[PDB]
RNA sequence: UGAUAGAAUAAUCUAGCGAAACCA
RNA sequence: UGUACAACGGGGUAUUGUAAGCAGUAGAGUAGCCUUGUUGUUACGAUCUGCUGAGAUUAAGCCUUUGUUGUCUGAUUUG
């Protein structure tokens, strides 16, 4: 009796380890889709020296996290 | 199961007490090693206690009992109470009428005569 | 980013109990913490880890049961000098009983699930105050900076998103005082999301007990009964 | 020759145990070191529980059979009889059978009485409230 | 010696006993795999021993004997350069244990090993039956192609070992067409050896120094023992109807299911290895070689510890019932 | 402002720098 | 993609020596209670007996598995 009532809270735990998991996948998924549409569209195409682009692609990769985020 | 330098029993009825081996006959040559005494061994041993008369006096002796474990032929591993041997000449011929205690069932085949004032085989 | 399992003390090392936590973390950690083939440790090194260990290892865990009372505990290390983390442990699980409980498919034996596992953590910390202690929030904060920092460390979008199979979630109430560790291997349903979840190892249950140095018994650093 | 073991009664056998002869010629047979060091301490059988010393001594199993008339070493020898033979192996293998059916619903009166006594000692927790 | 370590695990034959054409076709040599040891008593006939007529105690070492097949020979001719085969012969219809001795990638192969050989039966057999004629014509000294049934025992390697035996029987045209028929078929070695046979062991020893070719010579065969036996265990003076399987079996190795051999003495090599058993390279008379033994009992105790019982029924009998 | 760095715990490797003796 | 492998589970074999817990009249005795005993009995009582060769280990280099459960793939080289 006691030990289906603990399952609820067990259950309910492990869906709580589903939402966050759902998220940071759905968040990493976007924020790589979309930094590399980024960078394929202008920002790989101008210098291309390849000392910019890189710290180019950093701060949107770390601008487009940070939007996920908060 | 005895070494050199060893305190074994007297069984038969001679009059000594104990029996302190200092040779062993018939011994390998190896370095470092012991001449080891066991059942069915004449070695040469020095009476410790018991009649002046046997002691300071070195004799060839047989042992009887040996209370190490060893293998027999037939599948036993066993040994004795104690260690023991009996004094006598070196033709094998018994000193004492009567040997009491156990005696080993080799060292009887090994000797008719220690066989013949044996009481106890085994 | 490598670490360490053993469970210290002859009480320790006599419970057969134990060594099926021993597997069972063996199994759950990653292929680079995977200390596998070191199953059977030895009577004669006690704390002898540390001399070898550091060449090739950080962050070791210790199991310790005392001899006095009956009670187990979790110590959280560093192979460099540190802090450790002491633990009693709540309401130890056999992952068979698991089994037995509730039957599941599981791919802890495949070596598909070859792959590091993932972090969750259930509000461990509160980056406000929201009480007087404020060591507490520091507690918090290290032992966060202690999760994050024992697996390797993850940029996200650098990260590759298709391993993901294990996952692992620490949940902390703030009222129980009580911080336990329960651990899905994750299943996809192609919506283009949804994630089933299924059990497959040792679930626990830990509680806070003190802050000592990296080296076991070295500078007891925070106290909290 | 198969003799039994002087600390387990367990059958020894060529190549299995010490044997031991004291001063009165008494060869005592043990089929393992565990009873060679248990005789070596001075020790009782009757109070090791997993020796039959104990286990005949207490009760677990019988200890006396009709069966049993039949084992006996025998000083006198009896002059060969082949057609002897296949009855005495007819004998050992149905009297085995026959022991060990004995054995067996010998210690099947003991579980029985289990039963009367739980009944008579749950009436006690429910006759007082 | 300069003691560098063994070529194959499988040590190699060096030398066959002496050619007789007066005896019947038949092998010189086999391929077991040891089981493990244990002790024998038998009975001493040995005048001017004091030990005559007397219970001795013997540890024995057992190689299971899987039945051994035949899928191909090998004549060699006989050149000033010394012993070159000319060709050997195939069978058609070959295992996978034999098909995975050839491959390192078995698991991912398509396997095609003898596809083309299978053609050379889908004809009359020319080619092959002229090879066959080519080798009664030529090829003074034959060798057959032999390999173990390893499915059959408890090795973790499901490859077999192939072998090459010099056939020390009569007429090698007689030799080939005994290998003809005795292609893809069984030997046993029952009609191979026998007992109180004097053979010698070729076996690669023990490696930790170790793992060396060794030819330990003369030891009795002391029972050739059939595998449809369950009185294997069992001497007429010990009518019990067990096996030669051990209380609790072989330790690291598993049972004997199948035929084996009890050998007298020790042997090089550990369990689980492979090992040749070639007959005596002569005809050894020493009175050690010519004593027909009668066992009395065999132990089949535990090994995995200090045991205590010979059958499990023994085992029940005494102890009779327990709690579970 | 001063000092070969990196790693091995803050007790061998890599990296960097780099001789002289002598030389039918 | 199979008598396939593996994690469990089971059976076998061996190790240690009666697990925890239940019951008692068994317990040298001390008080306690009266029905001052021809074992009157109630409390403490190291221990002992029955449940109980019981309980614990068992391959990490033991054996076996008609039971469950999951698995099967990439990189390089040659005519
Ligand atoms: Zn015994």
């Amino acid at each position: 009796e006691n030990i289906r009532k603990v399952l609820e809270k067990e259950t309910a735990l492990r869906k709580i380890a589903q939402k966050g998991a759902v998220k940071l996948f759905n968040a990493i998924l976007a924020t790589q889709v979309k930094t590399e549409k980024e960078v394929s569209e202008n920002l790989s195409e101008i210098k291309n020296k390849e000392e910019k682009k890189e710290l180019i692609t950093e701060v949107s990769k770390e601008k487009f996290l940070d939007l996920v985020k908060a | 199961g005895l070494p050199v330098g060893a305190i074994m029993n007297c069984a038969d009825n001679s009059g000594a007490r104990n029996l302190y081996i200092i040779a062993v006959k018939g011994s390998g040559s190896r370095l470092n090693r012991l001449p080891a005494a066991s059942l069915g061994d004449m070695v040469m041993a020095t009476v410790k206690k018991g009649k002046p008369e046997l002691r300071k006096k070195v004799m060839p002796a047989i042992v009887v009992r040996q209370a190490k474990s060893w293998r027999r032929r037939d599948g036993v591993f066993l040994y004795f109470e104690d260690n023991a041997g009996v004094i006598a000449n070196p033709k094998g011929e018994m000193k004492g009428s009567a040997i009491t205690g156990p005696v080993g069932k080799e060292c009887a085949d090994l000797w008719p005569r220690v066989a013949s004032n044996s009481g106890v085989v085994v | 980013p490598k670490s360490m399992v053993i469970r210290v003390g002859q009480t320790s090392l006599a419970n057969h109990s134990l060594n099926q936590l021993v597997k069972d973390f063996r199994q759950i950690m990653q292929p680079h913490t995977a200390i596998k083939l070191k199953e059977r440790k030895s009577n004669k090194l006690k704390d002898f880890v540390v001399m070898c260990g550091p060449l090739g290892v950080t962050h070791l865990f210790m199991f310790t049961q005392s001899e006095k009372t009956g009670n187990v505990s979790l110590k959280i290390a560093r192979t460099p000098q540190g802090p450790t983390v002491t633990f009693q442990v709540l309401d130890y699980s056999l992952g068979r009983d698991i089994k037995k409980f509730l039957k599941r498919p599981k791919s802890l034996n495949n070596d598909d699930v070859l792959n590091p596992p993932l972090l969750v953590l259930n509000g461990f910390s509160t980056s406000k105050r929201s009480g007087e202690d404020d060591q507490d929030v520091n507690v918090e904060k290290v032992i966060v900076s202690m999760f994050q920092n024992i697996f390797p460390p993850l940029n996200p979008a650098r990260t590759s998103l298709n391993s993901i199979k294990r996952v692992f979630m620490i949940n902390k109430d703030r009222e129980t005082g009580e911080i336990s560790m329960r651990h899905y291997f994750i299943d996809i349903r192609e919506v283009e999301k949804a994630i089933k979840l299924t059990e497959l190892g040792p679930r626990l249950t830990l509680k806070l007990v003190k802050i000592e140095e990296g080296i076991c018994s070295g500078k007891v650093l925070h106290h909290e009964f | 020759r198969i003799y039994q073991c002087h600390f387990c009664s367990s059958p020894c056998y060529p190549g299995h145990g010490i044997m031991f002869v004291r001063n009165d010629a008494k060869e005592f047979r043990f089929c393992r070191s565990k009873c060679h060091k248990a005789f070596k301490q001075r020790r009782n059988p009757r109070k090791l529980k997993w020796t039959k010393a104990f286990r005949k001594a207490a009760g677990k199993e019988l200890a006396v059979d009709s069966t049993l008339t039949f084992a006996q070493r025998r000083n006198v020898p009896v002059r060969y009889n082949r057609e002897l033979v296949a009855t005495t192996l007819k004998a050992m293998a149905r009297i085995e059978e026959i022991r060990q059916k004995r054995e067996r619903a010998f210690y099947k009166n003991r579980m029985r009485g289990n039963k009367e006594k739980d009944f008579l000692r749950d009436k006690k927790l429910v006759e007082s409230n | 010696l300069p003691r560098k370590r063994a070529a194959s695990i499988r040590a190699r034959v060096k030398a066959f006993p002496k050619d007789d054409r007066s005896k019947p076709v038949a092998l010189t040599s086999f391929l077991g795999y040891k089981a493990g040891m244990t002790t024998i008593v038998r009975d001493l006939d040995r005048p001017g021993s004091k030990f005559h007529k007397r219970e001795v105690v013997e540890a024995v070492t057992v190689v299971d004997t899987p039945p051994v097949v035949v899928v191909g020979v090998v004549g060699y001719v006989e050149t000033p350069r010394g012993l070159r085969s000319l060709t050997t012969v195939w069978a058609e219809h070959l295992s996978d244990e034999v098909k995975r001795r050839f491959y390192k990638n078995w698991y991912k192969s398509k396997k095609k090993a003898f596809t083309k050989y299978s053609a050379k039966y889908a004809q009359d057999g020319a080619g092959i039956e002229r090879e066959l004629a080519r080798i009664k014509k030529y090829a003074s000294v034959v060798r057959v192609l032999v390999h173990t049934q390893i499915r059959k025992t408890p090795l973790a390697q499901k490859k077999a070992h192939l072998a090459e035996i010099q056939l020390n029987g009569g007429s090698i045209s007689e030799k080939v067409d005994w290998a003809r028929e005795h292609f893809e078929k069984t030997v046993a070695v029952d009609s191979v050896f026998e007992q109180n046979e004097m053979i010698d062991a070729i076996a690669v020893t023990k490696g930790h120094r170790g793992y060396h070719s060794r030819t330990s010579i003369n030891h009795k065969i002391y029972r050739v023992g059939k595998g449809d036996d369950e009185a294997n265990g069992a001497t007429s003076f010990d009518r019990t109807k067990k096996t030669i399987t051990p209380m609790g079996g072989f330790v690291h190795y598993g049972e004997i299911k199948n035929d084996f051999i009890m050998v007298k003495g020790c042997i090089p090599g550990n369990r689980k290895r492979i090992v040749t058993l070639r007959k005596s390279l002569y005809t050894n008379t020493s009175r050690k070689a010519l004593e027909e033994v009668s066992l009395k009992w065999i132990d089949t105790a535990s090994k995995f510890g200090k045991g205590r019982f010979q059958t499990p029924a023994e085992k029940h009998a005494f102890m009779g019932t327990l709690k579970k």
